């Protein structure tokens, strides 16, 4: 169950970006994460009820900063 | 008998940062619909046909070939708005 | 550099399993994105670049489940 959600974050990543992209790509809910910008700095995580509040915090627990840019429905 | 009109869309993810391929494709055995995706028209990919591997390329029209083994094939067709 | 990006699709069996096949292949150098895709949701396809296709089916294999290299192609980007 859910309405399709496509989440961005940007995340610090400095040593960390196989870091991030392991923990978003293991969170429940998640069918697609990639890095987008020329600089791939921004996580785009697509699937259905994924809680980006507990993402969000899991990530600033393992990887230091993360922001919200976009949440959507897809 | 195979009729790609009647095949429901197959479950895909384009990456942002690449073209978007412009065919979805559909691999058959013995005329039983196995799995889809999608690939770039004008162009080749390497794929897993039952057991061999197998070049296959596609034309302008999403049109595919390749020696697929004995009761498999892989057809393809244009992604809508290409 | 004018290096194409891959494209690879692994098929992974089932558990409690994709969410960890996911997380493997989504920490290994070079890649940008990992999907789940096919009729059945048991595929993953992988775009980047410098990935070894054989290197990581063994490390799926050891370190989650049996897995099945599917589809090594590049992207077209001319
Ligand atoms: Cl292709």
């Amino acid at each position: 169950p859910g309405l399709k959600q496509k989440i961005v974050i940007k995340v610090a990543m400095e040593g960390c970006r196989s870091k991030a992209m392991a923990l978003v790509a293991s969170t429940g809910g998640v069918d697609s994460v990639a890095l987008v910008g020329d600089l791939r700095d921004k996580i785009e995580v697509v699937g259905y009820g994924i809680d980006p509040i507990k993402l969000i915090s899991a990530l600033r627990k393992k990887v230091g900063d993360a922001e919200l840019l976009q949440v959507s429905q897809a | 008998a195979i009729d790609l009109s009647r095949e429901r869309d197959p479950n895909f993810f384009d990456n942002p940062g690449i073209p978007v391929p412009e065919c979805f494709w559909f691999m058959f055995k013995n005329n039983v619909r196995q799995d889809a995706g999608t690939c770039y028209s004008s162009w080749k990919m390497d794929m897993k046909v039952g057991p061999n591997w197998v070049h296959i390329k596609s034309d302008d029209n999403c049109n595919l070939s390749g020696d697929f083994p004995p009761g498999w094939i892989v057809l393809g067709k244009k992604r809508p708005g290409f």
